[PDB]
């Protein structure tokens, strides 16, 4: 895979550049480097082909070049709509093609938002089903990254934890959930369980008890 | 318009095969080549192979050479991908994309995947279809209550509250996939605390792959 | 040297 930075960010109106480093066998050997923009849930769109050619209708804010084994896409006059994952690609010989790992472009500006956390204990119905799930629901945060830690009383718990990727809500903030699976007797054997959610260095904790 | 329309979502067991079609319209089919490219959730595009629509010659990534065939039917303006011996890592979206066919020894201006299909989701799992268990998540200011939709396969499920009458303050969260292969999700609604014990709250769960519908009243304990 | 070869199979 061609090597791209995991992420790049800029403020509205500024320019950013995304690098794509291959080998002399691909980027370094041919003029068939393309760039693709991909918005969530949609197919990629071609933004540059033949190293530096813009396809019809693509904004002049997008331009690209290559030097040696590294290709570079530059996006000028950053706009919120440019937030997407960008991929480079190259011919690799013998009628094969290779993609880069993609770069998430963030446009800075959106206000920060602290998470709301709701923690539910196992229902009596589920306990009777011989199962126990604690459910930690985390919503309305920005930026879209949180870490979750669980505690039985004051002691860390790592077994049985399942946490989702953050997902963008309709209001452009993020949501996630974390589930702790326990046995019914483990649930009843402690005085309390807690879900601790850390977001940009600050931590919220919710606790529930049998 | 110029478009590529792919066949619909597939759910498969390990070791099975899947055959996805891509139907082209709006342009001269045999003037082009068609790639297949796939993408696991949250991960990169991965090139699989391509075919020339006219002469039918193919090239596959060596990663797929043993279990991938790409074929075309000119009269139907359709390309096919068939991926055999499926494994869980084949759970991805599969895309067809148009590219150029060059007759010359120099080919500037031909290449660049300019037209893409809408994608076909393929899920490969050892799990069998199963409907969910639904558990109540019991509750001035506002209170939160919900329902846990546990242990189903495959996606999706839909949740409503009070048969769609309650929409304000509803948040249905994306599902977690457990190591059992089964999914779970939660739906929570935030409500006035003063309404608890007067107003009835029912979550309505529909899992159409198992033909399961569940209604569950959520109440203070 | 051909940076613009025929890529098609």
């Amino acid at each position: 895979a061609l090597t791209q930075p995991a992420s790049v960010s800029g403020s509205p109106g500024q320019s950013i550049t995304i690098s794509c480093t291959g080998t002399s066998s691909d980027v370094g050997s041919y003029n068939y480097v393309s760039w693709y923009q991909q918005h969530p849930g949609k197919a990629p769109k071609l933004m540059i082909y033949d190293v530096n050619t813009r396809p019809s209708g693509v904004s002049i804010r997008f331009s690209a070049s290559k030097s040696g084994n590294t290709a570079s896409l530059t996006v000028s006059g950053l706009q919120a709509e440019d937030e997407a994952v960008y991929y480079c690609s190259s011919y690799a010989g013998s009628s094969t093609w290779v993609f880069g790992g993609g770069t998430k472009l963030t446009v800075l500006g959106q206000p920060k938002a602290a998470p709301s956390v709701t923690l539910f204990p196992p229902s009596s119905e589920e306990l009777q089903a011989n199962k126990a799930t604690l459910v930690c629901l985390i919503s309305d945060f920005y930026p879209g990254a949180v870490t979750v830690a669980w505690k039985a009383d004051s002691s860390p718990v790592k077994a049985g934890v399942e946490t989702t990727t953050p997902s963008k809500q309709s209001n452009n903030k993020y949501a996630a959930s974390s589930y702790l699976s326990l046995t019914p007797e483990q649930w009843k054997s402690h005085r309390s369980y807690s879900c601790q959610v850390t977001h940009e260095g600050s931590t919220v904790e919710k606790t529930v008890a049998p | 318009q110029v478009q590529l329309v792919q066949s619909g979502a597939e759910v498969k067991k390990p070791g099975a095969s899947v055959k996805v079609s891509c139907k082209a319209s709006g342009f001269t089919f045999t003037d082009y080549a068609m790639h297949w490219v796939r993408q696991a959730p949250g991960q990169r595009l991965e090139w699989m192979g391509w075919i020339n629509a006219g002469n039918g010659y193919t090239k596959y990534s060596q990663k797929f050479q043993d279990r991938l065939t790409i074929t075309r039917d000119t009269f139907a303006s359709t390309v096919y991908m068939e991926l055999s011996s499926l494994r869980s890592e084949d759970t991805t979206v599969y895309y067809c994309a148009r590219d150029g066919f060059c007759p010359s020894n120099t080919c500037s201006g031909y290449y660049g995947m300019d037209v893409w299909g809408q994608g076909t989701t393929v899920t490969v799992s050892s799990a069998s279809t199963k409907g969910p268990s639904v558990f109540p998540l019991a509750p001035g200011g506002t209170a939160a209550l919900g329902c846990l939709v546990k242990d189903y396969f495959p996606e999706p499920v839909t949740v409503s509250w009070n048969s769609g009458a309650l929409t304000s303050g509803v948040h249905t969260f994306p599902a977690v996939l457990q190591s059992s292969g089964l999914y779970s999700l939660s739906s929570v609604v935030t409500v006035p605390s003063s309404s608890l014990g007067t107003q009835t709250y029912i979550c309505n769960v529909n899992h159409k792959p198992s033909n399961t519908k569940v209604d569950k009243k959520v109440e203070p304990k | 040297g051909n940076p613009d070869p025929n890529a098609n199979p």
